């Protein structure tokens, strides 16, 4: 889904995109590089760039957090002002903060759920959550 | 608060 995620973000022009319960896949698309991203986190292991890589073990169940919550209610969770956002549902709250993230969009697919993020005010526009899956 | 310290464990883990 590398490939897939990265023709994603690229085309809509979000800075970065991570389907999803542990990980799946990421790729970054703001202003080599996600590559760059999953080699020092795994090494690691025992300011955008810093948010998509912290994710890595962010990790919940069925209902927690932003994909959680989209897997188990079956929607997508459009997201604003996320550098202001409360942690009840947006669970990475102070770590949306530190790079000045306006908007955040969660939605299940393909079995999982995907996540896109980006750093300005998009109005609730859903027909780009058709455009991951028709451009996929 | 229960914010913060999510980011202080993983951080502290890398």
């Amino acid at each position: 889904l590398k490939k897939q995620l990265a023709v994603s973000v690229r085309n809509i022009q979000w800075s970065y995109g991570i389907f999803w319960l542990e990980w799946g896949d990421g790729y970054y698309n703001g202003d080599e590089r996600s590559e760059q991203l999953r080699e020092l986190y795994e090494s690691l292991s025992l300011d955008t760039e810093w948010y998509y890589l912290v994710c890595m073990s962010f990790v919940f169940n069925i209902g927690e957090g932003i994909p959680g919550g989209a897997l188990s209610n079956g929607e997508p969770i459009w997201l604003c002002n996320a550098e202001t956002a409360d942690s009840k549902v947006f669970t990475r709250s102070l770590l949306a903060k530190s790079a000045s993230l306006q908007t955040v969009v969660c939605f299940p697919f393909l079995g999982g759920v995907l996540e896109i993020g980006t750093t300005e005010h998009i109005k609730e526009d859903m027909n780009v959550i058709q455009s991951v899956k028709t451009l996929f | 608060t229960e914010q913060e310290e999510d980011l202080i464990i993983r951080l502290h883990k890398l």
